[PDB]
């Protein structure tokens, strides 16, 4: 995935083929995992775009995104 | 979803099935025409 930014915050643009894998990127405060467990198809025009809460020791609730350590937006298109 | 291999939501599924039958009937249409009608014509004779 492309690392970029979202007004000072990091952001994802997330390719097909990193479907199921463990999202790592480095950071001042240490190395950041994001999870993405969405519709996650091929980068298109069809983009959309959220964020990927920060999440310590709670359970993941309605929603299918979400990072340990840094709060992080993602993109991906949703095209086959 | 994540329980079945894909990366939540609603996905396309099909199946199929041979399709065998096992016994059937039929519906026919009679013509007027086409119809045999047998006649006898027997010889009043007394004859045994």
């Amino acid at each position: 995935f492309h690392l970029t930014t979202r007004n000072g915050e990091p952001h994802m643009i997330v390719s097909r083929q990193e479907k199921g894998k463990s999202l790592l990127f480095k950071t001042e405060d240490g190395v950041n995992m994001c999870t993405l467990m969405a519709d996650l198809g091929e980068l298109c025009e069809d983009t959309i775009t959220y964020k990927c809460p920060l999440l310590r020791q709670n359970e993941p609730e309605d929603i299918d995104c979400w990072c340990n350590s840094t709060s992080t937006w993602v993109t991906y298109g949703t095209c086959t | 979803g994540w329980g079945n291999g894909c990366g939540f939501g609603k996905g396309g599924i099909v199946t199929c099935a041979m399709f065998r039958c096992k016994k059937n009937m039929e519906g026919k249409v009679v013509q007027p025409e086409n119809l045999e009608y047998t006649i006898v014509i027997t010889p009043h004779s007394g004859e045994e």
